[PDB]
């Protein structure tokens, strides 16, 4: 979040892991910039 | 804007903030009423001895002094030759060559 | 001081637009109107 | 100035609220070419 | 923007967003009922262009 | 001037001169003594600075 702008950047690549975060290396390309003007000051996600 | 905001007793419903912990950052809004606290001493509900309503309003009535009245404000924000552009002035565009 | 050629213009407007006479500006004083040069060396003097 | 690029500051500004920054401009380069000039020739006294 | 009925107060002062639109700024800049426009990285006569 | 035994008419206000000393308000401004103080041009907690 930039004076008000939230920001999404993201990635999907393949991979071939057990357990850990993958080493290595790529970038995240800026997917969507919405105006939302609100105060986050904390998260959660969403299962189903 | 006095011929069409103001109002001969005071159009009361117009607030400023008179106090704050700190200075608001640049396009900043803070949506509040809780009770300023100008004496050392904690001081809980509604008013209490040195402890301030955060807002007062302005009265406007147009028998005031000029400085005095309402004025309207906009302050358009825009950016800038850095992305790809939404708005446009009044230019047509020509062919591409 | 001494001046090597001095002209006086005169003339009345609304004074909304003095503001227009100044040495370069785009209102329609300024426009069609008397343009100052944007270099101009001189004075305006105006009254209600 | 509002930017480095002059094209930026022709095109967005009037003929003298521009000079203001333009001036900045033409001071800053000419001093980092005095800078680069003066630094070639004491290279070329070690040269010659 | 500059009819609109009611202003809000400033410790509530509203935004609005504007996008995907074509700006006729020298109907702002015109308009004798305006007291002061001054901007603070263009020049007023540039904001059409 | 706030403790004074007598304070005058307002018909003929006192108006009194100070200088050449220190302006704390710390027994004043935080003090349950006053049903108002308003400041007009400062904030009265800048009194000190
Ligand atoms: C938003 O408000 C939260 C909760 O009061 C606070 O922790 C956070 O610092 C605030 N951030 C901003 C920039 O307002
Ligand atoms: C006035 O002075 C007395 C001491 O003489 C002090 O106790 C009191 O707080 C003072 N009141 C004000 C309003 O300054």
């Amino acid at each position: 979040n930039i004076d008000g702008y939230f920001k999404i950047y993201s990635k999907h690549t393949p991979i071939n892991l057990v357990r850990d975060l993958p080493q290595g290396f790529s970038a995240l390309e800026p997917l969507v910039d919405l105006p939302i003007g609100i105060n986050i000051t904390r998260f959660q996600t969403l299962l189903a | 804007s006095n011929n069409l905001d103001s109002k001969v007793g005071g159009n009361y419903n117009y607030l400023y903030r008179l106090f704050r912990k700190s200075n608001l950052k640049p396009f900043e809004r803070d949506i509040s009423t809780e009770i300023y606290q100008a004496g050392s001493t904690p001081c809980n509900g509604v008013k209490g001895f040195n402890c301030y309503f955060p807002l007062q309003s302005y009265g406007f009535q147009p028998t005031y002094g000029v400085g005095y009245q309402p004025y309207r404000v906009v302050v358009l924000s825009f950016e800038l030759l850095h992305a790809p552009a939404t708005v446009c002035g009044p230019k047509k565009s020509t062919n591409l060559v | 001081l001494c001046f090597t050629n001095v002209y006086a213009d005169s003339f009345v407007i609304r004074g909304d637009e003095v503001r227009q006479i100044a040495p370069g500006q785009t209102g329609t004083i300024a426009d069609y109107n008397y343009k100052l040069p944007d270099d101009f060396t001189g004075c305006v003097i105006a009254w209600n | 100035a509002i930017s480095s690029v002059l094209n930026d500051i022709l095109s967005r500004l009037d003929k003298v609220e521009a000079e203001v920054q333009i001036d900045r401009l033409i001071t800053g380069r000419l001093q980092s070419l005095q800078t680069y000039v003066t630094q070639q020739l004491i290279r070329a006294a070690e040269i010659r | 923007v500059f009819n609109a009925t009611r202003f809000a107060s400033v410790y509530a002062w509203n935004r609005k967003r504007i996008s995907n639109c074509v700006a006729d700024y020298s109907v702002l800049y015109n308009s004798a009922s305006f007291s002061t426009f001054k901007c603070y990285g263009v020049s007023p006569t540039k904001l059409n262009d």
